[PDB]
């Protein structure tokens, strides 16, 4: 309001439109809620006491909500909207980088109650960045690490966490056009996820959807596939990154699609309705990357572009009907070019998971009329799906009461029995002798006993080795 | 391994939808437990020794069982029917295996349950008329 009734400035008149705008909606309910005052009538009545002079405040209720890093971004950004218009006005000002340099102070410098909070805020308006000021931010990522594990207090530094993968979320379109590590910022992405906190992961899938956007305006996916730019960045700290692979149950250099499908099929287990829908899109651009390097026509079924297909089947109308079941263009599951033992185990595989932790009718009953084709256009790597469906089949047959799921079922029962009374030709840790021994266990649901899960201990190795091969000194 | 028991959950909610064995109104119009007969069915067809065994001890268990009252009569005559009905379908469905190793079953657990049947049986007049009719199909 002083800013609007002040004499000493001369603001034009379009600059007084965009301040009046900004005065009402601050009064909205919005913003008591970002503020933390919902529930509250008006501010002004909480605000001041009639009775103070007589006697002295009596608080109470010591119930106190809590703070999400993601608000301070929301309030961070409509202020410095304001600046920013005052700014063309007033010639020559310093107002801008006069706030920097007192963010940039707190940022750098270890405060547990302040570090976070000054690092959303140094991201979000400064406007250059350099090589040198990267590598500090990576590097208060590993010592963060580092001390949920050896201590009992995980919270207090799983918030310095967050904050520093939301500032390189904003720091990357501003580094320079020729730089690695353009490229080496989608390790530390999936290196978050690995984490298993519904905190962490929704920071994660953040940094990788701006990632992928980068490098498109970059023009970097123009005659390379993503398995080829990623995966040939990744070389020269290939032994650190193998002995991760080993334990989180994935593999990258076996299959490298499927590999990236399996940590983004967690996101559907996500509490926030927001995040679910954010792991979609980054799906279908994944999908119209990978298509475009072969050029075929952006639904094509081959070995590559059928992992992202099979995620986008219970969720997009336009995969559904482009690909369709053979018994009611072209139909999912050809056996033409699926002729691989491997590349058909773990389609089946990204079904199976898929339907034993889902809960919804319309979904389950998309999904298992694709298992019951599957069981007789693949009769021979059917076998390795019996354990994931063994429990929740056994139970539907008992108690289902739906003509519409109770079909595909039977049918599923019919091919087993059929095709058996063969010496199993692929057992059921068929896929654990090739890497994927995790697949369906990556996909549960979140963790309520929120911990690291200790092997992050290998984590912080193979960050600090990332930054000694790309940022030497 | 598991498929095994996938076959014994088919049978097992076989008997729970019987009218001597308590309702509880999981036959939601029948369709529910219609479509479960002509899974049964088609089983046999693949695991004919395994699907004829549990039925006849279904049959026994259904044989031995004292109840009374005119409701209870009634319920064991129509439980008795769908048994048998389903019983001659496998056999008339299965294709001519003409396998004539099935000496066990028939011997002790089958042969013994469908005689009785064909005795006079003159404890109902109408409903004995229909039994040996289709008692006597299976046989």
């Amino acid at each position: 309001h002083s800013l609007c009734t002040c004499s000493q400035l001369h603001f034009s008149e379009e600059t007084k439109q965009v301040l009046r705008l900004s005065l009402t909606e601050f009064s909205l309910p919005k913003f008591y809620l970002l503020f933390g005052i919902s529930k509250v009538k008006s501010a002004a009545v909480i605000a001041f006491r009639s009775s103070y002079r007589d006697r002295s405040f009596s608080p109470g209720s010591y119930e106190r909500e809590t703070f999400a890093l993601t608000s301070l971004e929301t309030v961070t950004e409509a202020l410095l909207e304001i600046m920013e218009a005052c700014m063309r006005d007033i010639p020559t000002c310093k107002w801008l980088d006069q706030w920097t340099e007192l963010a940039q102070r707190f940022a750098f410098q270890y405060n547990p109650s302040l570090q976070p909070r000054a690092l959303v805020v140094f991201g979000c308006i400064s406007k250059r960045v350099s090589h040198g000021q990267i590598k500090q931010i990576i590097r208060i990522l590993s010592k963060a690490l580092e001390s949920c594990l050896k201590g009992p207090d995980t919270y207090n530094s799983q918030v310095l966490i967050e904050a520093t993968v939301i500032a390189l979320t904003k720091l990357q379109p501003l580094l320079n056009k020729d730089s690695p590590l353009h490229k080496a910022l989608f390790w530390v992405a999936v290196a978050v996820l690995q984490l298993d906190e519904v905190n962490l992961y929704s920071a994660g899938t953040a940094l990788l959807e701006q990632n992928l956007h980068t490098l498109d305006s970059l023009r970097i996916f123009n005659d390379k596939s993503p398995e080829e730019v990623f995966m040939a960045i990744r070389n020269p700290l290939e032994w650190h990154c193998k002995q991760m692979d080993h334990f989180v149950g994935l593999n990258f250099n076996s299959n490298f699609n499927f590999a990236l499908v399996g940590h983004l099929l967690k996101g559907y287990r996500h509490p926030s309705p927001a995040i679910v829908a954010r792991t979609v899109r980054i799906l279908h651009t994944l999908l119209t990357l990978v298509n475009k390097h072969r050029n075929c026509d952006k639904f094509e079924v081959n070995t590559q572009s059928v992992a992202y297909l099979a995620a986008l089947l219970t969720v997009s109308e336009e995969v559904r009907s482009r690909c369709s079941l053979k018994h009611r263009s072209n139909v999912l599951l050809d056996e033409e070019v699926l002729t691989d033992p491997k590349i058909q185990a773990l389609l089946l595989t990204v079904l199976a998971t898929l339907v034993k932790y889902t809960t919804d009718e319309f979904d389950q009953r998309i999904l298992y009329e694709y298992l019951a084709e599957a069981s007789v256009v693949f009769p021979k790597v059917f076998p390795v799906v019996h354990n994931l469906l063994d429990s929740k089949i056994n139970t539907l047959l008992s108690l289902c009461q739906d003509p519409n799921l109770l079909n595909p079922i039977h049918g599923i029962v019919q091919s087993v029995v059929y095709h058996e009374e063969s010496p199993p030709q692929y057992q059921t840790s068929y896929l654990q002798s090739f890497g994927f021994n995790g697949l369906w266990r990556f996909a549960g649901p979140f963790s309520k006993q929120t911990q690291i899960p200790d092997y992050a201990e290998l984590i912080v190795k193979f960050l600090d080795a990332l930054i000694d091969t790309y940022l030497p000194g | 391994h598991r498929p095994v028991e996938w076959v014994q959950a088919v049978v097992s909610r076989f008997d729970e939808q019987l009218p001597i064995k308590t309702g509880q109104q999981n036959t939601h119009t029948k369709v529910s437990t219609e479509h479960n007969k002509e899974c049964l069915i088609n089983i046999s067809k693949y695991k004919f020794s395994l699907v004829i065994s549990g039925l006849t001890t279904i049959l026994k268990n259904v044989n031995n069982m004292r109840i009374f009252g005119e409701a209870a009569e009634k319920n064991l005559y129509l439980s008795q029917l769908i048994i048998l009905d389903t019983l001659e379908k496998c056999l008339a469905g299965q294709p001519k295996d003409t396998m004539r190793l099935d000496e066990t079953m028939l011997v002790k657990q089958l042969l013994p349950e469908i005689c009785h049947f064909l005795h006079t049986c003159r404890e109902g007049n109408q409903h004995a008329a229909e039994l040996r009719n289709s008692a006597s199909g299976v046989l």
